């Protein structure tokens, strides 16, 4: 098995999930606002 | 029939500007046939007044361009002209002829390298090359100015003193700068179907690596032939310029288009997150790091 | 007896051409070289078999190019009247006359070949290859877009090359310089053609729309344009119409 | 269990990337 | 390659030996032989080491041509070395 540590893995990956969710996203209008023109 | 120097009819700032693509169809003077001359002396004499002006690509009256070249195509002129000798030569000369005429083939290829290569399109990593090769057909023709002195005044000169005289005179310096260029041809041929001297220069190098003549000349080109480069990166480096509009360098960085001028001044995170890049091909084993 | 000798009675072919030779290559007509058509091709004789003819028709490149250099020199000494052109063709003289007295010094000492002639001179091909280039485009080009297109040669990689190109920008921008210099202090334009990103409009009937900017011409190698503009825009104004002439 | 949280991460990896690849060839074919 | 360094450079003082040995017109044979007599041993141990420049690896090699330093003849330790 995988060790247990204080800090929290999944914790970790979730941020980094969420903060992979905002650049997507900001990228995503970004791209709308260039194409549309 | 009479003979004519005429002019011919990223733009080539040394391309040759009269005609040089003429090729005579029979002597203009009729000189003694080969067979006829019987002594040893005579054709050794002959055969080298033939080939000094053979050495530096012109065809003789005994020493002719084979059939199989024609100087339309661009990898022909390139490689150079290959010569066949006349029949009626003596063995033993015919056997040395046919060891020098190679040097007459590599300085045609050289001359005709320069007068492709040196443009604005193949960036100035070929350009400062191109400097190196005119230097050193510069002080080629002092080898064969000496050869034809010594021909000229010299009662002892004959055939193998001029083999030896130019193989342990120019050859290496030659063959290294030949076979770069051709390299260079082969590769820039294929790519159509810039920085990668530095490359060809370093494959080039693990072979001469210990010798030390050799090793000494292929250092000595690369130092000068970077120099462009280390131009570039060091303005990088201490003023954050870039300069030279070739797109040599690799830290690309790209002209925003007028049709989104505005949108991109509103949002300058793009601009200095995205226009920025490193092209990946120019990139030599030093800096193929990420954190570098 | 030396090699060159024992070949002669078996080796036909007109020293002689080295006589004759110096007056070819100072772009005149000779006894066995003469040129036709404008002096856009040179014949070579019969009695030069195939090698002699092979290596002169290299060395004649200098003769030609030079001719229809010194030929551009004489026919737009005075003529030409943009400031831009003007300069180029002076650095041109200027460099022809350098190659002039390396021709007169290569024949002074009296040679003993046609290829030490050839290698004397070699160091003039690349120099010659590119002012014949310049100056052949020196009709389409406008004022402005002559200057550019030297300036563009300024980068290039090759120190014989890059080095011509940047010895003949100099005097080439020097009146460029000059038209901004009467902007900047006095406030006025020189310039009668259009060669410069500062213009007027004697139609308009206001001040501040008589002068309008050119933002497509604004060249490369000059620095706080948009400030040169205003500079001289209120020079105007002050010497011309509030008539503060002692300040 | 995580391996399917990496597994995400890294389509999104893939995801960012072709964005990115997309503005620049939309750039390069405006020019 | 250091090795064939060393060797091209031998073979160039050969040649210029041979050009010194014909340009003074010889008179027979014997002369000629005389001449470059002394070149027997350099082209016999040259010609020896050669021989083993594929087998031999980059150090057996290097460790082969040391034990020739030790040669007692002037001539052979004089090219070996």
């Amino acid at each position: 098995n995988i060790a247990t540590t204080t800090k929290s893995r999944e914790e970790e990956l979730n941020k980094r999930i969420v903060n992979y969710k905002i650049q997507l996203k900001l990228m995503k209008n970004f791209l709308q606002e260039l194409i549309d023109r | 029939s009479p003979d004519y120097v005429s002019l011919r009819e990223n733009l080539d700032i040394m391309s040759s500007c009269i005609v040089d693509s003429v090729i005579y169809k029979s002597q203009k003077i009729a000189g003694p046939l080969l067979s006829q001359i019987s002594n040893l002396n005579i054709q050794q004499a002959l055969i080298i007044r033939e080939l000094l002006f053979t050495l530096l690509g012109h065809e003789g009256h005994y020493i002719q361009y084979s059939k199989r070249y024609d100087p339309t195509s661009q990898i022909s002129r390139i490689e150079g002209p290959d010569y066949k000798i006349a029949k009626n030569l003596d063995i033993s000369l015919k056997v040395i002829t046919k060891k020098l005429v190679k040097f007459g083939k590599f300085y045609s290829g050289l001359k005709s390298f320069i007068q492709v290569f040196d443009n604005n399109k193949f960036g100035k990593i070929v350009q400062k090359f191109c400097s190196e090769v005119r230097k050193f057909l510069s002080s080629y023709q002092q080898v064969l100015i000496n050869v034809e002195h010594e021909f000229k005044f010299n009662k002892n000169f004959n055939l193998n003193m001029l083999d030896s005289l130019l193989h342990q005179e120019i050859s290496n310096e030659m063959t290294h700068l030949y076979q770069i260029g051709i390299e260079i041809s082969r590769i820039t041929e294929e790519r159509q179907k810039g920085g990668l001297l530095l490359q060809v220069i370093q494959e080039r190098m693990v072979y001469y690596k210990g010798d030390p003549t050799s090793l000494d000349f292929l250092t000595q080109l690369f130092d000068i032939v970077s120099s462009d480069y280390i131009g570039m990166l060091n303005q990088w480096l201490l003023e954050g310029v870039i300069n030279d509009p070739f797109d040599e360098f690799m830290i690309r960085e790209k002209r925003v288009p007028d049709s989104f001028m505005e949108i991109f001044q509103s949002k300058s995170e793009y601009y200095w997150n995205e226009l920025f890049l490193i092209k990946i091909d120019g990139l030599l084993n030093q800096f193929q790091n990420s954190t570098i | 007896l030396t090699l060159s000798q024992l070949i002669e009675p078996y080796y036909d072919t007109l020293q002689t051409i080295l006589t004759y030779l110096p007056y070819t290559m100072l772009g005149s007509d000779s006894k066995i070289f003469t040129f036709s058509n404008n002096y856009t091709r040179l014949e070579i004789p019969k009695d030069i078999n195939n090698s002699f003819s092979s290596l002169l028709r290299e060395v004649f490149e200098f003769a030609i190019l030079y001719k229809q250099l010194a030929i551009v020199v004489d026919r737009y000494k005075g003529t030409l009247v943009s400031a831009i052109k003007t300069a180029y063709i002076a650095i041109l003289e200027a460099q022809l006359n350098k190659y002039v007295n390396d021709i007169n010094n290569i024949f002074n000492n009296k040679p003993n070949s046609i290829l030490v002639v050839y290698n004397s001179i070699f160091p003039w091909i690349s120099i010659l290859r590119f002012l014949y280039r310049v100056s052949n485009r020196l009709n389409r080009l406008d004022g402005y877009e002559f200057l550019t297109f030297i300036y563009s040669f300024t980068n290039h990689g090759d120190p014989k090359i890059r080095g011509i190109a940047v010895t003949a920008f100099t005097e080439v921008v020097k009146p460029y310089y000059n038209i901004v210099e009467h902007w900047i202090v006095k406030g006025e334009l020189i310039d009668n053609n259009n060669e410069f990103f500062i213009i007027f409009d004697q139609e308009q009937n206001e001040f501040n729309s008589i002068i309008k900017l050119l933002p497509k011409k604004i060249p490369a190698f000059i620095k706080s344009s948009d400030k040169i503009f205003q500079i001289g825009k209120t020079l105007i104004f002050l010497n011309k119409y509030c008539r503060e002439l002692k300040w």
